[PDB]
């Protein structure tokens, strides 16, 4: 006698194997393949029904979003394969095309877990400051992609919920506005502030914001999105092979 | 180059914040303080912590097992101070060595180890208590108690729950670094090579896809970090093109892709069914199963070599032979 | 701390399976050159004559020989044993027929225990067998011997430490380690399955599923039976030079056939020679031997595996002596 | 065919060879020049599976085995049946490796992302080569290296692990076993986390990022950070390969003992011996 021995030459381990499968199968294709339908769907050119979040200063959304109102792409298809590259109509740069492209996101100021603006610049966030050993970016030059002196750092932008600088704000040279970077896009050296995603003259048309001491969620996205273009857009070459 | 995915070229400082809970904001305790090199690859405030009943039971439970274990062991080199230290890897606590059955050994063959393991499961079960209370004390989910209490499941799975189903305190796992790795082989070689238990190779497969997830998802979010990504709860409500573009990576590499909320609930679920698979497999391992092995060949998924040296019969087998 | 490259690689298994050897060139050197001082045969003699039964007064085994053909024997026993004492280590200056020496009355048990081993054990030492140097290596005490208890050194002729020696308790563990090929298991695999034959090194089932009367409670066997069966391994492991793919096919660690080499067979004899040497001849010998050579609790030394391997697979690489000393084995 | 926020992404250009010869999409996946090449080496490689299982014992697919050659054979040319279709099936993997990971390199230049997943990916193509060439060519023969078979190369790993008496006691081991445990442990954390906080159950608020730190500093007393558990998970995973690379690499052409006894460097220090 052998215990776990079943009717014919079947086990319980046997059996088992055959219930993991399904659980994991019913978890992986019915629930998880589910849950990454809840954004980009119904495609365009099996779902789950809505998700209601309760946002935590009032108001709620329901994924995926449906907006008022959409933009007219200033792009051009190559070819009528179905499945042709895009090609930008004027400058990918301002009309936010392709990697310069920013998301429809809301038009709210992001916030700190108490009601205050999360993006703020330091004098404003007078209670902030740098801490003891790294550089003071105020007060150097930004050198763009060219070599050419962009402008002056005149303040940084902090994250007051999680204590981390994500903006430089600088003058731009010749242009009597101020445009923000984000600190990605900077290499900050003891004397300058070294930008290689766009050259000078393109810092002039850097999305401005409608207030000058806070930012929105699509402000963010628009400003972000300027300089990632310039990787593949600030040159005729950086569109073009590598080799 | 995005130099932030590698460290903070810019610190920033501030006033500690504190999310008030439901109860035990006065039993937070400890001054913070700020540490330039930690703050360069993570936040640089370390502490204040929370204390609380359950995180108290928990050190005293826990202090107890370890200190019982590490007695046992100064015993083992007779109270030297410098051979506890040479030997401390090689050093244990035993469960019993003969067979009594579920009969508590005595203390000198299996005792002291049930014992330690009895707290240690008292230290462990507090510690879950920290773990979900404090997510209901601020209002949050209890995903991370669930994948906790997984974890502790596949350890009383080999410390106790299969122990008690075989019925012998004798294939628990002793205490040590060497012992309990010693365990491994003599677990494996008794129950007919853990390779070929389906459910090994389960908890292989997740614990695996554990690591391409996040390897996969952690280079995703400091690839689009330069449009924030890392502010996920706030991508998850409201799409940014951080995200976007992040499900576009994926879905013109493998021609599909999830969303920043599900990409965690494949996170969460693989790590959890490292645990659920591997507990299985020894809930089924001397209950049901003697032979893991010959139950592959009995089901006939056992894959054969053909001879490279010649066949060796069992010379026991041959007649005359001494028994 | 690691050992230069290139090693010596040697494949006992199917292609990609990773099955074989891997040894390091200057270790197998300096056993080879260890192993070479086997003193070689001595040239041959008389054939004719009468047996040393009727010349001698005191001849119990090899009475058969000519007195040319057993003065010969007992040049060779002394080059084995005790080259440096001479023939006096046993024997009475002057009377070589009295036993008043310990030595003499153990050697003809010793004696005897050759040509069991060459005449009762060739499925194991096959036509290589062994002589008195195969263990003794040119010393009455052979370097590589047992008690009831580990003991540090391994080679007896190497000063112990303070923590090394078997009277200090603090460093037990480290001569349970040792002799386990560096490894924490808890379990002296000597005593447990080379002393005698008491126990069953085989632990591993052969059935798929759990036999009801054997499986659960008190019916089953600890789980410590599977640790002290790793123990033997990894000692035997050691002592041969070796590692597990020289005799299985870790796949399967319980199955014959094409799961285990030929060399797992011949293992297999080894130990049940090994019980045969310690338990019929080795272990009785502690009433003939003095109190200065037994052990804490009065045993004899004991042999396992590096009594004669040291280190090889083969013992002296394979070298014999066979067809030299026929008066050593196997017997008519 | 898109995602309903996918057009203004489909845009030319990022490419490294090709230019706008094989720019272009099919279905949902980016072609590429390395698209193209990832394609050739996947079906030459499927094809050399499929012919040489069809000349094997078995079509099952856990017995079906693809083994390299004896070890006799060294780092020549083989039999195409005795360990040449072994031979080129690997060729061919490491073709549609660096493959994958080139055009990843195309897909985040296109996107406008750095190129983390991709320099990500070369930590698991390196452990493959460190198996399948690395070591090989250390110890003198391809034959060393494992199978292409989903239950034999097991076999393989089992047999390497025991051929130096007790694998668990590399200490190349420990710390590719250490780092898989804690990133495992890590990836239930932290999804656990923002599953937590985007789901507070019943009909609450979705809490805040400064819910997240607050909660490990109360747990465990420090919080590493949103940005941050990102770069750390990404260090705790590939340090599975890159410290276990040390160990295996070791175990034959550095060390031909069992490991345990590797461990004498401390043991055996005659102060305490
Ligand atoms: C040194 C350590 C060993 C090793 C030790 C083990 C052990 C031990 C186990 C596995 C297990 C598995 N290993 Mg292995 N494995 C190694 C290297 C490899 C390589 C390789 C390119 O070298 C591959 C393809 C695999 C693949 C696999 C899977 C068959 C299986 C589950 C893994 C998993 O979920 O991963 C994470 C990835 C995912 C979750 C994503 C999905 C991946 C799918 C499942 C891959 C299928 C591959 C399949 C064989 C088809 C190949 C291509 C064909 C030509 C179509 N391993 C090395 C050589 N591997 C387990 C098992 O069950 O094996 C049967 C197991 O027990
Ligand atoms: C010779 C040795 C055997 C072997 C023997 C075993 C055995 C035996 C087991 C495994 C198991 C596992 N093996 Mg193994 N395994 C081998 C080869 C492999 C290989 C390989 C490539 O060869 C791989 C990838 C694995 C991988 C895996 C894991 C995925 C799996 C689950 C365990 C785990 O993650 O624990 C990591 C996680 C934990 C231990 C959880 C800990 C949680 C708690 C809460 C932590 C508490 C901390 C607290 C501070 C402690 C305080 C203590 C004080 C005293 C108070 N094995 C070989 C074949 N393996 C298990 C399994 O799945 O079996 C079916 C199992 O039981
Ligand atoms: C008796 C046997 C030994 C043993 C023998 C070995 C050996 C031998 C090795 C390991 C190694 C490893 N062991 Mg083990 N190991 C044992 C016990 C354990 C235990 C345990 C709890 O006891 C654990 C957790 C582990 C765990 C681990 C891993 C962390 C580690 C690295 C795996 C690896 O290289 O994968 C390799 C995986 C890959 C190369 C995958 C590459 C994938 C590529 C890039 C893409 C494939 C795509 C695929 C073909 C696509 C198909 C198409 C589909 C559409 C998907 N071992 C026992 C004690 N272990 C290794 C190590 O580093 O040791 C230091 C190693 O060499
Ligand atoms: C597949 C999923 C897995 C997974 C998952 C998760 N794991 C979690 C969580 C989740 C989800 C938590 O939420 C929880 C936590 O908080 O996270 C921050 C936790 C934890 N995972 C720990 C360790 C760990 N997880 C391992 C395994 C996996 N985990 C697997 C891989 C392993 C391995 C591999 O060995 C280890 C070592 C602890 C740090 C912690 C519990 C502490 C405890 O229970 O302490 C109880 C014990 C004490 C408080 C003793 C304190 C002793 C002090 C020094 C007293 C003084 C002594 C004196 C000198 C003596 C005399
Ligand atoms: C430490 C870091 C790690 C990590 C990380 C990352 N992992 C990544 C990425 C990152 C970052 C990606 O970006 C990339 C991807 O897009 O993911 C969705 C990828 C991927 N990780 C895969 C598998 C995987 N990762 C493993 C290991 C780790 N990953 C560890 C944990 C394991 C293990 C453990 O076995 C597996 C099985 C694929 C799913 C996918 C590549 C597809 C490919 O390259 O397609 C191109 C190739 C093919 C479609 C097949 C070619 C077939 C050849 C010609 C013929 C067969 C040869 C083969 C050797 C036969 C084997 C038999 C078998 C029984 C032995
Ligand atoms: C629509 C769409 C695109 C969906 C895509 C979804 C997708 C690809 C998801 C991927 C994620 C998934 C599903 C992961 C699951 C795979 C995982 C985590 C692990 C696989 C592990 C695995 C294969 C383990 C096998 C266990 C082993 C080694 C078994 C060996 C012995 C064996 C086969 C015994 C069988 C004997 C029995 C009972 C019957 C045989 O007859
Ligand atoms: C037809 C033809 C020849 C076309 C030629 C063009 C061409 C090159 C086609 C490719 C054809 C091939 C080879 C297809 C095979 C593709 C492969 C390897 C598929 C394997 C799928 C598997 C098993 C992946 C394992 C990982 C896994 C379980 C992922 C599930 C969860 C997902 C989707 C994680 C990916 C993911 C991560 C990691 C994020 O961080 C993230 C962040 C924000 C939004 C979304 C995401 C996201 O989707
Ligand atoms: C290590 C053991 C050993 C050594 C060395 C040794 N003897 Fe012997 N000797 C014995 C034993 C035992 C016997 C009895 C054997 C027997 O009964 O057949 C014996 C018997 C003899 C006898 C028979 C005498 C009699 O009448 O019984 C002679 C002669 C002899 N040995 C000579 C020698 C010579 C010559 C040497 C060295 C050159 C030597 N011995 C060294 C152990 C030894
Ligand atoms: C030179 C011979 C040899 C070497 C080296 C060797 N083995 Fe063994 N092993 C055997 C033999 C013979 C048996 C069978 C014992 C018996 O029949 O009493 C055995 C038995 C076993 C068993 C138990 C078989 C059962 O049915 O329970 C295991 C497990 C095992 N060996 C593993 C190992 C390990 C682990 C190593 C090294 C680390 C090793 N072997 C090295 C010869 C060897
Ligand atoms: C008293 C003598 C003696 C002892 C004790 C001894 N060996 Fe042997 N062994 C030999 C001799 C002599 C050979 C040579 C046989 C040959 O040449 O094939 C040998 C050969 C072997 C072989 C064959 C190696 C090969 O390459 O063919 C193995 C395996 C082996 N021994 C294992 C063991 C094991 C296992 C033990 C104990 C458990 C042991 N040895 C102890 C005398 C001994
Ligand atoms: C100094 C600091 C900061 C920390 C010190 C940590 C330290 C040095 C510890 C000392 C030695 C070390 C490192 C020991 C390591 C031990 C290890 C790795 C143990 C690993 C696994 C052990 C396990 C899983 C044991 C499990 C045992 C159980 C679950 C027992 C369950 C018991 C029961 C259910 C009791 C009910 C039965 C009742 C009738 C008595
Ligand atoms: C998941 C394991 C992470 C381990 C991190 C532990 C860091 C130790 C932090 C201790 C903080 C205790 C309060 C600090 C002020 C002391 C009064
Ligand atoms: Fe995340």
């Amino acid at each position: 006698m052998y215990h776990g021995a079943l009717a014919q030459h079947l086990d319980i381990a046997q059996l088992v194997w055959y219930a993991q499968w399904l659980v994991i199968w019913t978890v992986v294709l019915l629930y998880l393949r589910r849950e990454d339908r809840r954004e980009g769907y119904p495609l365009v050119e099996e779902l789950p029904y809505p998700k209601t979040f309760v946002l935590p200063h009032g108001g709620t959304v329901t994924v995926p979003r449906r907006r008022p109102e959409t933009r007219e792409l200033k792009l051009a298809q190559t070819d009528g394969f179905e499945g042709a590259p895009l090609q930008p109509t004027g400058n990918p740069l301002v009309d936010a095309v392709g990697p310069a492209s920013y998301a429809e996101r809301a038009e709210v100021v992001d916030a700190t877990v108490d009601g205050k603006a999360k993006i703020v610049p330091l004098r404003v966030a007078t209670d902030f400051s740098i801490a003891e050993g790294d550089v003071d970016p105020r007060g150097l030059p930004v050198v763009a992609a060219d070599g050419v002196e962009a402008g002056t750092v005149t303040d940084l932008w902090v994250d007051r919920s999680e204590h981390y600088f994500r903006y430089l704000e600088l003058s731009v040279a010749g242009s009597a506005r101020t445009a923000l970077i984000p600190l990605g896009f900077c290499d900050v050296k003891k004397d300058k502030i070294v930008v290689t995603s766009i050259l000078s003259e393109q810092f002039a048309n850097v999305p401005r914001l409608q207030s000058r001491d806070q930012i929105t969620l699509r402000e963010e996205d628009k400003v972000s999105a300027y300089y990632a273009g310039g990787l593949l857009y600030a040159t005729p070459e950086r569109a073009e092979s590598l080799l | 180059a995005d130099y932030q995915t590698i460290y903070t070229q810019i610190q920033a400082r501030g006033p500690h914040i504190t999310v008030s809970g439901e109860w035990g904001d006065n039993d937070r305790v400890g001054k913070p303080f700020y540490s330039y090199w930690l703050g360069k690859i993570g936040d640089a405030q370390i502490g204040p912590i929370y204390l609380g009943a359950s995180g108290i039971a928990a050190f005293a439970f826990g202090s107890t097992a370890i200190l019982i274990i590490l007695f046992n062991m100064a015993a083992e080199v007779h109270f030297d101070p410098l051979q506890f230290f040479r030997q401390f890897f090689w050093l244990g606590l035993y469960p019993p060595k003969a067979q009594y059955g579920m009969g508590i050994p005595p203390l000198h063959d299996g005792g002291w180890w049930l014992m330690a393991g009895l707290f240690m499961t008292l230290s462990l079960g507090s510690w879950w208590i920290r773990v979900y209370s404090r997510a209901r004390a601020l209002g949050l989910g209890t995903h991370i108690a669930w994948n906790f209490a997984a974890a502790i499941f596949f350890v009383l799975c080999i410390g106790c729950i299969h122990p008690t189903l075989v019925g012998s305190w004798s294939e628990g796992v002793p205490f040590g670094i060497w012992p309990h790795i010693d365990w491994l082989t003599a677990f494996s070689i008794r129950y007919g090579n853990f390779y070929y238990c389906p459910w090994h190779g389960f908890s292989i497969g997740f614990a695996y896809g554990c690591g391409l997830l996040f390897a996969a998802h952690g280079a995703t979010i400091l690839a689009v970090a330069r449009f924030g990504g890392d502010r996920e709860i706030e991508q998850i409500t409201d799409r940014g093109t951080a995200v976007e573009r992040a499900a576009l990576f994926w879905r013109w590499t493998i021609g599909f892709n999830a969303t920043i909320e599900s990409v965690h609930r494949w996170g969460w679920f693989f790590s959890l069914m490292v645990m659920v698979s591997a507990s299985v497999g020894i809930l089924l391992t001397g209950t049901f199963v003697d032979n893991w092995y010959l139950w592959c060949v009995k089901h006939g998924a056992a894959p054969d070599y053909p001879a490279y040296l010649p066949a060796t019969p069992d010379p026991a087998s041959l007649p005359g032979a001494p028994k | 701390c690691f050992e230069p490259p290139p090693a010596t690689t040697t494949q006992t298994g199917f292609r990609g399976l990773s099955m074989g050897e891997v040894l390091h060139p200057a270790t197998v050197k300096a056993k080879k050159e260890r192993d070479a001082q086997y003193p070689p045969a001595l040239a041959a003699v008389k054939a004719e004559g009468p047996p040393v039964s009727q010349v001698y007064k005191n001849v119990k085994v090899l009475g058969n020989l000519t007195e040319a053909e057993f003065l010969r024997t007992m040049t060779a026993i002394t080059e084995w044993v005790s080259p440096q004492e001479g023939c006096t280590y046993c024997h009475d200056e002057n009377n070589l027929a009295s036993e008043a020496k310990y030595p003499y009355v153990v050697a003809r048990r010793m004696l005897e225990m050759t040509r069991a081993i060459n005449t009762n054990w060739t499925q194991h030492v096959a036509q290589t067998g062994v002589t008195c140097y195969t263990c003794h290596r040119g010393t009455p005490l052979p370097p590589y011997v047992r008690y009831l208890e580990p003991t540090l050194p391994l080679n007896n002729r190497e000063t112990p430490t303070h923590v090394e020696r078997v009277e200090t308790r603090s460093g037990y563990v480290v001569r349970l380690a040792k002799y386990t090929a560096y490894s924490a298991l808890n379990y002296d695999p000597f005593t447990m399955f080379l002393a005698n034959d008491k126990r069953q090194v085989r632990v591993v089932p052969q059935t798929a599923l759990p036999l009801v009367g054997v499986s659960r409670g008190k019916e089953r066997r600890p789980l410590s039976d599977a640790y002290a069966t790793f123990a033997l391994m990894m000692s035997i492991s050691d002592s041969l030079g070796t590692n597990c793919t020289f005799c299985h096919n870790a796949q399967t660690f319980e199955s014959w056939g094409k799961k285990s080499t030929p060399q797992r067979a011949i293992a297999w004899w080894g130990i049940r020679m090994v019980r045969d040497l310690n338990m019929n001849y080795l272990a009785p010998l502690n009433a003939s031997l003095p109190a200065s050579r037994l052990g804490r609790q009065g045993e004899a030394p004991q042999a396992d595996c590096r009594t004669c391997h040291q280190g090889v697979t083969k013992p002296l690489f394979g070298a014999s002596r066979l067809k030299d000393y026929p008066e050593l084995g196997p017997i008519k | 065919a898109l995602l309903s926020f996918e057009r203004k992404y489909r845009v030319r250009g990022g490419t490294l060879i090709g230019g706008d010869l094989f720019d272009f999409w099919v279905g949902p996946y980016f072609v590429g020049f390395f698209g193209v090449s990832a394609i050739f080496f996947i079906f030459l490689g499927v094809s050399l599976i499929g012919y040489a299982a069809s000349q094997g014992p078995t079509w099952d697919p856990f017995a079906i085995s693809i083994n390299p050659p004896d070890l006799k054979y060294g780092l020549g040319a083989a039999p195409l049946l005795e360990g040449g279709f072994w031979q080129a099936i690997t060729v061919c993997a490491l073709g549609a490796f660096i493959s994958w990971m080139l055009r990843e390199v195309e897909i985040s230049r296109k996107l406008g992302i750095g190129w983390h997943v991709p320099l990500a990916f070369c930590v698991p193509i390196f452990m493959f080569c460190v198996l399948q060439v690395f070591r090989p060519l250390l110890l003198g023969s391809w034959g060393h290296a494992f199978p292409y078979g989903i239950l034999s190369h097991l076999d393989w790993v089992n047999n390497f692990g025991y051929q130096y008496l007790n694998w668990h006691y590399n200490p190349g081991h420990m710390s590719s076993v250490s780092f898989l445990f804690v990133n495992a442990m890590a990836l239930g954390l932290h999804g656990g986390l923002i599953l937590s906080v985007a789901n507070p159950g019943d009909g609450d608020k979705v809490k805040t990022a400064e819910h997240e730190n607050q909660y490990f500093r109360d747990v465990v007393g420090y919080s590493i950070g949103a940005l941050s558990i990102h770069r750390l998970g990404l260090f705790l995973a590939s340090n599975i390969f890159l410290t276990g690379a040390f160990g295996t690499i070791a175990s034959g052409p550095f060390w031909t003992r069992g490991w345990p006894e590797w461990w004498g460097w401390w043991l055996d220090i005659p102060f305490w011996s």
